[PDB]
């Protein structure tokens, strides 16, 4: 309802107390406070409002159960791009080491989190499942850098997997998703130009340049620069 | 390089020339993209400063 700033701090108070019992942050997760959360983060520049949220933030990712409901919430997070907010925060100066101490632990967590999701076997399982919807691995350089050789795996399945995704899915979002996977696929690794020439993942590609989505057109433009960069 | 006998003279001739189409198509594509985008900051780039 967008009440006012007492109200806010209120309700931010409430939610944090509620935070504190691990069971509470289990059970809360359906009605996914994250994104409101983040977004009255962002929108509001209150001190007591943004030590309140980033406190309620700490509970959550402390006192999760379990792993499973961290990295959900870590997830939630990262979609909603609080680590951008909560790197402009930490640059931000503030004077209780409360605020600080809090901002630190966010900013670990989150990033512990998106290594994770790094992870190549979270790449693997996503194309498995065709979860290709701009996951952070789908973006990590370092994921790109140091497992682009991976994607040779199994006889070249993962590429045969991205060929057919990019042949057969008709969702702009995966579309484009599989063109910059591709792309990033062959900027990492040079080698790996020959290999989609044979599986005819060029013409597919160039085809889906002129594709009608304009979200989808891009990043098939992306992807036929970096395949023909070089000969 | 250079073809050593005429079916590879012809094999690669054809190889180069498609690929110059490919980059042809490419090129344009690409200046397209920097025509729009630069006419979208253009847009507001006086009120962006």
């Amino acid at each position: 309802n967008k009440c006012g700033f007492q109200l806010q701090y209120q309700m931010i108070f409430s939610i944090w107390l509620l935070a504190f019992s691990p069971q509470m942050c289990e059970h809360l997760r359906r009605y996914n406070i994250i994104p409101v959360l983040s977004d009255i983060l962002q929108e509001s520049v209150k001190e007591k409002v943004t030590r309140i949220i980033l406190a309620a933030f700490r509970n959550f990712l402390e006192k999760s159960t379990e792993r499973e409901t961290r990295q959900e919430y870590a997830l939630a997070m990262i979609q909603c791009k609080v680590l951008k907010q909560l790197e402009n925060l930490e640059q931000q100066k503030y004077d209780d080491e409360d605020i600080s101490e809090d901002i630190k632990f966010l900013l670990e967590k989150l990033g512990e989190s998106v290594q994770d999701l790094s992870s190549f076997d979270e790449y693997s399982s996503e194309l498995k499942s065709g979860r290709l919807e701009w996951s952070p691995v789908h973006k990590s350089e370092k994921f790109w850098r140091e497992n682009a050789v991976r994607l040779n795996e199994k006889n070249y399945e993962l590429l045969k997997i991205l060929t057919k995704l990019l042949e057969v899915s008709d969702d702009p979002q995966v579309l484009a998703v599989a063109a910059h996977d591709v792309g990033e696929y062959v900027r990492h690794y040079p080698r790996g130009k020959r290999v989609f020439e044979q599986l005819g993942g060029k013409q597919l590609v160039m085809n889906h340049m002129h594709h009608e989505d304009q979200q989808v057109r891009y990043n098939a433009l992306l992807a036929v620069q970096k395949l023909m960069v070089h000969n | 390089p250079c073809p050593e006998t005429p079916q590879e003279r012809k094999e690669m001739a054809s190889g180069v020339n498609t690929r110059i189409d490919d980059l042809q198509m490419v090129l344009n594509q690409t200046e397209d993209h920097r025509q729009r985008v630069l006419q979208a900051a253009a847009k507001n780039i006086r009120v962006w400063f």
